[PDB]
């Protein structure tokens, strides 16, 4: 049977914290995208289109690592695609068919598979409009009819007859970090007016969430493509507490990253508390999302690292608050 | 004179106006004051509920000049926030004065200098035009005086007295009498 | 910058002699002469992103020597 | 005049010449002390303190003067903003260009070798016109800024107020030796 959109989240759950909304339409799009895909396909039965979702997030707040989180469990071919390589038809670079390619190689090229696969397109934000405009609006204009159902004449197995892909029922998501949309959304909710007569208004995660088309259109995106992005979620901007559990709870946390590089080693790494909040708010501050976790992580075990593959019978290693906040060595316990 | 540039590229007004600070420097001219009610419109809108600052070091000049500065500063929403530097006299020191209650300020070596209006304009003429010219000086008069002791929370007659020649004041005094409500030090 | 984005974390490059590349487990040294981030200031991203470098490959270069 | 045009190597950005230096936290107060002159002082100190509270600013004097309310602008922002304004005289620091001097933080007022500091009582603030009652007034306006800047002088230097109301009788010419001596200034550079 098929799991339920909870269980997709619970999945997602194992490795990334916070986004319970981009979490929530991931799942349930894979699940009506299941349904569609054991639904009848001829007789009196209504057909089914797909909705296709887009996530709108800052930086480090998790939308790749959804996407790959999903993947873990999907039972249909799925493919990490990357729009900065993407250039119109007559032009150096790679074609919008060149996705259908790659979903089709992760299948062996059973095409019946690829076609109920689901594409990731990373850096979408990136063909936006701000001549011909080749890497950018091209782009769009030529992966519309590849979201929308047509049939991609993609090359062979071999070397260089072509195969042909029906992309009418392959989901397609999209998602990239529209750094500059948060000016447009404000001088749209905040507009007022100058001078007597006129009145004038009041003055990251609230200004996602308010996304309107209109936004997307005034940062770049042209509307024939956003009306095939029927689902817009968003990722808010990850703060002091959610930086925390990011060190810790997930499957692959990055302070249990570190305490397997020490257990090929036989000391034991050990984080109070204090240092995993410093930790969290130094990381903040950096403006990089959960990434700059690592920086800090990295910098205050660099000597530490550095000395003990040598140290003879070092058992634990503490790194307490002082170690962040200030130029100190770990407790060594031999 | 040369304004320096900061960095976009401003000069370095337009880099203060970025901060909600609007400069009266030198006398009240139509010409300056349009400009300070021009920054005001604009700041409102920019954000209405944020204090502007208005810098004021001026010897004086025209009432009605100064009357849209006054008015505009009463209209817009955002409190007027006033500084005296160097000097604020004559309708300098209303406009001091004139800043939102609690938000009117003076560096501590500030001179702030109150009187009656002088000529609003030349009395030539008929003596039937120099009479309509000194009725009109005199509601002038009353009107600066009235609207500087509500200013100021003093009886209309203790501005007629203090404004009869000019007055001149210390941060201190100044803020004793009620011109302003507190002195800048750090 | 936004190209070199996906390569220098987990991509799969399509690279001639076609070769399919994981370049997940490819170790990126990154580096130059930032002299304009001497004036900018113990670097830290603020001082590259005022340099000129866009957030998203900062944070993919966690390290900096 | 023509300010020359300098090149900064960040990219690159062109700056006047004063620009440039106001970059490096340098203020010129150049000439005759006038409302205008002074705020746009006062408009640099104010701009340096928000690009860097911490750090010092340089205020170099070449002036003979000027209006002493213009002086008091820029007398109140130097020692209102946080960061050290440290002020070096060149030419000259006549009257309020020596008032202004003497106001930089102490242990950071220097000097020329060649410069050439003058502190006087105060002329005219504005004329003393009208009726003997308006006369009375300004002269008794004159007096007290005249006391004042004595006051803040003879603070500025270490001094008793005796001394410098001797001492600004008249115009009272100082080499940067003897302004260093006085106490105007702390130091007197060479190289
Ligand atoms: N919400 C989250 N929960 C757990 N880990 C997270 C979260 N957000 C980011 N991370 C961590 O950040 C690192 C990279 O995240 P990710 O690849 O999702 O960023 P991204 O979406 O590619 O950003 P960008 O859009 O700038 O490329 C991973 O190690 C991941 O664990
Ligand atoms: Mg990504």
């Amino acid at each position: 049977k098929l799991p339920t959109p909870a269980e997709i989240v619970a999945n997602l759950n194992d490795h990334v914290i916070g986004q319970e909304q981009a979490k929530k339409a991931l799942a349930v799009s894979v699940y009506n995208h299941y349904k569609r895909l054991r639904h009848p396909k001829a007789g009196a039965n209504v057909e089914l289109s797909k909705s296709n979702i887009l996530l709108i997030g800052p930086t480090g707040s998790g939308k790749t690592l959804l996407a790959q989180s999903l993947a873990r469990k999907l039972d249909v071919p799925f493919v990490m695609a990357d729009a900065t390589t993407l250039t119109e038809a007559g032009y150096v670079g790679e074609d919008v068919e060149q996705i259908i390619t790659k979903l089709l190689g992760k299948c062996d090229f059973d095409v019946e598979k690829a076609q109920r696969g689901i594409v990731y397109i990373d850096q979408i934000d990136k063909i936006s409009r701000k001549t011909r405009d080749v890497s950018g609006e091209g782009v769009q204009q030529a992966l519309l009819k590849l979201i929308e159902g047509t049939v991609a004449s993609v090359p062979p197995q071999g070397g260089r007859e072509f195969i042909n892909v029906d992309t009418t029922n392959i989901l397609f998501i999209c998602g990239g970090a529209f750094a500059g949309l948060e000016k447009v959304i404000r001088q749209r909710t905040e507009k007022g007016g100058i001078g007597f007569g006129a009145s004038v208004h009041s003055k990251i995660t609230k200004l996602f969430g308010i996304v309107e088309p209109e936004d997307l259109i005034k940062f770049g995106l042209i509307p024939e493509l956003i009306g095939r992005l029927p689902v817009i979620a968003t990722l808010e901007i990850l703060d002091e507490d959610a930086l925390i559990n990011i060190l810790t709870e997930p499957k692959n946390a990055l302070v249990k990253q570190y305490q397997a590089l020490f257990g090929m080693e036989n000391v034991e790494l050990e984080f109070e508390e204090g240092a995993l909040r410093s930790i969290a708010r130094q990381a903040m501050e950096r403006k990089t999302g959960a990434r700059g976790l690592r920086s800090i992580v990295e910098r205050c075990l660099l000597d530490t690292m550095y000395r003990l593959p040598d140290l003879k019978g070092l058992k634990k290693v503490v790194v307490g608050k002082a170690v962040i906040e200030e130029g100190r060595e770990p407790e060594l316990v031999f | 004179y040369l304004v320096p540039t900061v960095i976009r590229a401003f000069d370095i007004y337009s880099r203060l106006l970025k901060e909600r600070i609007v400069f009266l420097v030198g006398p009240v001219t139509d010409e300056s004051a349009n400009l300070v009610v021009a920054q005001l419109l604009f700041l409102e809108s920019e954000n209405p509920d944020k204090d502007i600052f208005f810098y004021i070091n001026s010897p004086g000049g025209s009432v009605t000049a100064g009357m849209s500065i006054y008015d505009t500063m009463n209209f817009i929403k955002p409190d007027v926030s006033t500084l005296c530097l160097g000097q604020a006299a004559s309708m300098g020191a209303f406009l001091l004065s004139a800043g939102e209650k609690g938000k009117r300020f003076a560096l501590p070596n500030s001179r702030i200098m109150i009187h009656q209006p002088l000529i609003s304009g030349g009395l030539g003429g008929q003596a039937s035009d120099i009479e309509i010219h000194a009725r009109e000086l005199l509601k002038i008069k009353e009107k600066l005086n009235r609207l500087m002791a509500k200013h100021c929370d003093r009886d209309l007659a203790d501005l007629e007295r203090d404004t009869d020649r000019d007055n001149f004041m210390s941060a201190e005094e100044a803020k004793e009498y009620g011109l302003i409500d507190q002195i800048l030090e750090n």
